[PDB]
């Protein structure tokens, strides 16, 4: 399942000029199906690459 | 420091409160406005206390006499060409602020023209 | 035009009701937020102070330390 | 969970193991929390939503490989959560024609 | 960053180089929380906002000048930091009618 | 430096307008932080707080 | 300046009553002194609506 | 004598019947509250202001009330011995009931 | 369609106000968030500085190492 | 009510009016505050909610039941304020 | 004793037809509540926090 997901994630995110690796989308399709909230989800996100952007 | 040394060499500032304000003197005649605002504030119960722009006398006086020979000021809240009215918060530190507007608007007039 | 002006304003008074309603519930939150603070600021102080302990208790402590030595070598 | 999250944190912040010790923190916080989320269980306004996002930002083509792939994933089986990935998905777009905020020595502060 | 958050804090108050520490170090942890905008660049949405202002608030003849300086502004020189400089006039934007209230007998509660 | 000259004479025409009620040092360091890189919620809502504290400090 | 604060108190008072309200008269004469030393009109409402809340929680 | 706060205390005391000293909790918490930022919605027209409690009348069916009450505004407006009525007419609508 | 998209543009100039008075009601919100967590900081930073040691204790031991220091530079 | 509360803590996570004391406390907290509303007395307008939440969600047989059993409820002539119950059925819905 | 058990039992099936299994212990609790004085929206936050954090910590 995660291999054949994650090509088809990382296509989306390279149209929408995205930087995001390989790594990020497999963390999060195992994650999603143990339940996890997408609003918390997402703002993990969000905030991890604010960061990265703050101290680079 | 350059500004520390125009902050005391030129006068407060009444257009912007970042210089507050000599609003003191020593005679019991000259504080007069503090005490008739006080008695207001004793007197009635609706009171709206005013707030208002401290002179630092005799300046407001020099600007009414640029007026009366040149050009337009902004600490008059002048309107129109036929229409030159005062500003209504400037007061003068030993006098009511009713009792100054009174005069403020007849030369008020003079500059009117 | 006139209908116009007509379902313009019904249109207004439903956005009325809802942002009236949006308006509220921000109010309600904030009077909330305030109270949330001012209860766990007095909570936080009285246990801070129950469990730092006072300056009449520290000077309990050096008594004690006070009675041990007198107990012990000035009886 | 938490060994998941402190993975993301700490690839994507770059190896210090004490400088990605605020951005763990918060994640285990905000998933700490107890709440129903909403916009769940409607997977269909977000695809909606993506293929205008494609429109706005003028790739018409964009929104006709993301219709393709996404059918691909149904007809697998894979996910028994497609709203969630999806979601995230559409948070983090940025579109080619704003600019998103720099700042370095920001710290000094 | 810090000689000059630190000079604002001096200057609004217009007095004050180290009576200003409380309201520096307030500013300090202010930007220290991450704010996220709603709508980040794009010159033509932030100037509109402006232009809809402008009529609301009866000063229509001001907001036929204030496009004529718009265009003015980026002949003297191109701006990079615009949408955050017209944002920051924009927040600070007031109506001519209308005072708001006292803040010189508030200070006594 | 020439440049520097310029922006700010077309730039205080649009603050006075707008009302804003900043003088031109001010101004000018709000320039600098912009173009340093600064979210701009934070701008305004420091400098909307500073106004309201500092009127009371004086009054 | 007796009859002027009564006849003010006393226009304000026919209206409230008309709104309703379980407030008297007295805590209303309050509120106008209230505004009338400035105040924005979010901070006046909450207070009061809180007063009320405690009130009635309390009895 | 008018100051914010005693005003306050006035207001606390009457209202939680009891003394100056058994509401001074109630007190603390009120300044609190005051002292929060609070940004003006009245920046425009004493009218729009009127309009909206006369929509408040309407709305729970008591328009004699609203009849009555545009009559009295413009008493109100006349005594004029209020400079801040935009407010005193908000205050009013926020304790619009039936 | 013509009303329809007059109506509709109409909605949106509404709509556009109402974004903005929320918009800068989060920017309230949040400066009431931490000015009340400031406040706060200030009190138990003082707090803890009282009840957690003496004061008056420290003071001691250094007066009694100023007198004890001084008497033997006189040896 | 303290021990309404206490009892309605104990069936939730698992029978014991003790050890719950930290989520008990929370809810306490979360008791004495107010959460905002949309209604605020109109049992008939909640009874409106609950059917407009069935005609959306494509389950409008239930709501065809649902109106018979508030008809039935309504004839017992039971006191303890409709709306607020049914409300906070239809919230947790 | 009869006549709360008979409001809760209404009160089950509509619990039932919302497609949510409250308890009927729950429901008794909650009618007896209401009826002295707690305001709805509080009481819901309740039910649902506790009901997640035993889901959780399963």
């Amino acid at each position: 399942a995660v291999r054949e997901t994650m090509d088809v994630l990382l296509e989306i995110s390279r149209l929408l000029n995205t930087g995001l690796d390989m790594e990020t989308l497999s963390i999060c399709v195992r994650l999603c199906e143990q339940g996890i909230n997408p609003e918390a989800l997402s703002s993990v996100i969000k905030e991890l690459r604010r960061a990265s952007d703050t101290l680079k | 420091d350059a500004r520390s040394w125009l902050e005391q060499h030129i006068v407060h500032q009444y257009w912007t409160s970042r210089a507050p304000r000599f609003s003191h003197s020593s005679h019991l005649h000259s504080n007069l406005s503090a005490i008739w605002d006080q008695h207001l504030y004793t007197t009635d119960p609706l009171y709206t206390p005013d707030d208002k722009t401290i002179v630092t006398e005799t300046q407001v006086i020099r600007e009414t006499l640029w007026l009366l020979s040149g050009v337009k000021k902004l600490l008059i809240f002048q309107l129109n060409d036929g229409k030159v009215n005062v500003r209504n918060d400037i007061i003068v530190t030993h006098m009511t602020q009713n009792c100054l507007r009174s005069v403020l608007e007849q030369i008020a007039a003079y500059g009117q023209v | 035009a006139i209908q116009i002006n007509f379902i313009k304003n019904m249109i207004e008074e439903t956005l009325d009701d809802f942002r009236e309603a949006c308006h509220r519930d921000i109010v309600n939150l904030q009077v909330e937020m305030i109270k949330q603070f001012h209860i766990q600021s007095s909570e936080i102080q009285m246990l801070l102070e129950r469990y730092s302990l006072n300056e009449s208790l520290v000077s309990e402590i050096e008594k004690l330390r006070e009675e041990n030595k007198r107990l012990r070598a000035n009886f | 969970p938490n060994v998941l999250l402190q993975n993301l944190c700490c690839r994507i912040l770059g190896k210090g193991e004490a400088d990605v010790a605020q951005q763990f923190q918060y994640a285990v916080r905000v998933i700490g929390s107890n709440f129903a989320p909403t916009v769940e269980r409607d997977e269909f306004l977000v695809t909606e939503k993506i293929k205008k996002e494609f429109v706005r930002q003028r790739r018409e083509a964009d929104g006709a490989l993301f219709s393709e792939l996404h059918r691909k994933l149904q007809s697998q089986g894979v996910l028994k959560n497609r709203w969630s990935i999806l979601y995230l998905l559409l948070s983090l777009s940025e579109d080619p024609r704003k600019q998103p905020n720099k700042t370095s020595s920001f710290a000094a502060l």
